């Protein structure tokens, strides 16, 4: 079990850890989150009571250091920071926990939800997508743009997702124009799986990471990536049987975790009707299909 | 973006552009078989590729052999059309390659776009106009050459005969669509109107008759009147 202390809570903010969240009042004595399961990635995130725009947060893993949170009044926002003095860190942790000013990561033990959403997410893959290699954590917000958006402006602040484009030379073998554009198996298996991602698990991890960036920050480009990685699989006639069956579980839990009121900007009508009813893989997302129809029948 | 009545005169500036009409690429007949089930027979088709400014027509003939042993033919037709327009662009010298291609039917967008990936600076565009290029096989010499072909074959025409010697592209293109519009709506009449007077002949290198200026007025008046007459009959007006 790990901890992420906070120096202080100067401003009213809604704080999130993973899929949990708390209201913290201006200069309430709040000092951090305890009982955080070691073993997966986590994300802590923020929405100020004054500016319901820009949700922002940090992705991290306690196994890579000791991280804490401090407000920066010059920049007006909470900043993740690493403490390198190990002794100094366990010291502030124990004092605050004794003073009990910390909330506990509230994990019901039946709930595999977080593990189901982060199963394939790795910090190391993450820090390639959010390049800032002087920190062991990764910052994301609502407004950051992807590299594919930039092409169609500031690159330090870019989400370097893997670029998928169905009408590109990459995706279309000359002479197999019709074949490849109706049946993307080429693109998926050789170009993307074997070629760029190397294995199905990196792929799923990026897809899973893109979903969460969309859910927590409303990052519109993260939404686009997630939908395209889904479309690539569903629009392929030849997919490993292990990947179909895992994708059904991945999507199921994503759809299950989504706030009910945000279905309109976060789900792309066309991709989903294609995946579930038009594509090669209609028959292969029994779990994802059943949950979509009983929760969001309107979108379909 | 899409081409409509606002951006209509763009067709006639000096930017090379082509229309691609694919309505006559895959042409069948429908007949009953001996057991009474329904079957199709394919006949020769044509891709209809036109430079509205100069009148240059690139009539790619689609031989029924192209279809042999193939499924989802109406789908394949779109992709075969985009294949051949591509080969045509590749076959032309750079300075002649179009800057835009306008597809008469939106379902051609994705096939062409895909087949033209090697030409990213060639904009593929749809249109909202209702062009009448399916009536192209109402032009006796276009249909004859299509019907008579024994292999894939390309045939060059100028669909304006020699009209540009005396009228502008804009006007030329308006005559064309008027004539095809009329031929689409009532072929028998349209053709009656064009050929009634046996003393006005079609030059062997031409498609339409050699009307004088005055006669083209009478003809255009008569095609207008035809198209009006047929609309009343269509909707009871």
């Amino acid at each position: 079990m790990n901890t992420v202390p906070f120096t202080s809570a100067p401003i009213e903010v809604t704080i999130g850890i993973d899929q949990y969240s708390f209201n913290v009042k201006e200069n309430q004595p709040f000092h951090g989150i305890k009982d955080i399961p070691i073993g997966h990635v986590h994300v802590i995130h923020f929405q100020h009571a004054d500016n319901s725009s820009m949700r922002y947060g940090y992705w991290f893993d306690c196994r890579m250091g000791n991280f804490y949170i401090q407000y920066d009044p010059k920049d007006g926002l909470y900043k993740m920071m690493e403490e390198r003095d190990g002794a100094k860190f366990e010291n502030i942790v124990h004092n605050f926990k004794e003073r009990q000013m910390m909330v506990s990561y509230p994990k019901i033990d039946e709930d595999d939800t977080w593990y189901n959403l982060t199963e394939f997410v790795q910090m190391d893959k993450i820090r390639k997508i959010v390049r800032k290699d002087e920190n062991q954590f990764s910052y994301v917000d609502s407004s950051m743009t992807t590299v594919q958006e930039n092409e169609l402006s500031d690159p330090a602040h870019s989400l370097n997702y893997t670029v998928i484009n169905f009408k590109s030379r990459e995706a279309i073998r000359p002479g197999h124009e019709m074949e490849d554009f109706l049946d993307k198996s080429y693109y998926l298996n050789t170009v993307m799986l074997q070629g760029i991602f190397k294995n199905s698990s990196n792929y799923f991890g990026e897809l899973q990471f893109a979903f969460l960036n969309a859910m927590f920050f409303g990052n519109y480009g993260s939404s686009l990536q997630w939908h395209a990685m889904i479309e690539l699989i569903c629009s392929s006639a030849t997919v490993p049987k292990h990947m179909l069956d895992k994708l059904d579980e991945i999507l199921y839990y994503q759809i299950k975790t989504l706030p009910e009121q945000y279905s309109d900007i976060l789900l792309n009508e066309r991709v989903w009707n294609i995946c579930l009813y038009s594509s090669f893989q209609k028959n292969s997302l029994h779990n994802t299909e059943k949950i979509m129809e009983n929760k969001y029948p309107e979108l379909l | 973006g899409a081409m409509n009545s606002s951006n209509y005169a763009e067709l006639f500036n000096n930017d090379i552009k082509l229309f691609v009409d694919d309505t006559n690429v895959y042409r069948v007949t429908v007949h009953k078989t001996f057991e009474g089930n329904v079957a199709t027979k394919a006949i020769n088709g044509c891709i209809f590729t036109l430079n509205p400014k100069t009148g240059h027509l690139f009539l790619k003939i689609i031989h029924t052999s192209v279809w042999a042993g193939q499924k989802r033919l109406s789908q394949l037709a779109k992709w075969k059309t985009a294949e051949e327009v591509s080969a045509l662009v590749r076959s032309l010298p750079k300075e002649e390659q179009p800057k835009q291609i306008i597809v008469t039917r939106k379902a051609m967008l994705d096939p062409l776009e895909v087949h033209m990936l090697d030409f990213p600076n060639i904009a593929i565009r749809p249109t909202e106009l209702r062009l009448p290029f399916s009536a192209a096989m109402s032009i006796d010499k276009l249909s004859d050459v299509v019907m008579k072909a024994t292999e894939p074959q390309m045939v060059l025409f100028n669909i304006y005969d020699d009209w540009l010697d005396r009228i502008s592209s804009y006007t030329a293109f308006s005559r064309l669509t008027l004539l095809l519009r009329a031929l689409k709506t009532n072929e028998e009449s349209a053709k009656m109107i064009l050929l009634s007077d046996p003393t006005i002949t079609i030059k062997s290198y031409h498609l339409w008759p050699s009307f004088t200026d005055e006669q083209w007025i009478t003809i255009e008046s008569q095609m207008r009147d035809l198209i009006l007459t047929e609309y009343g009959r269509k909707y009871n007006v």
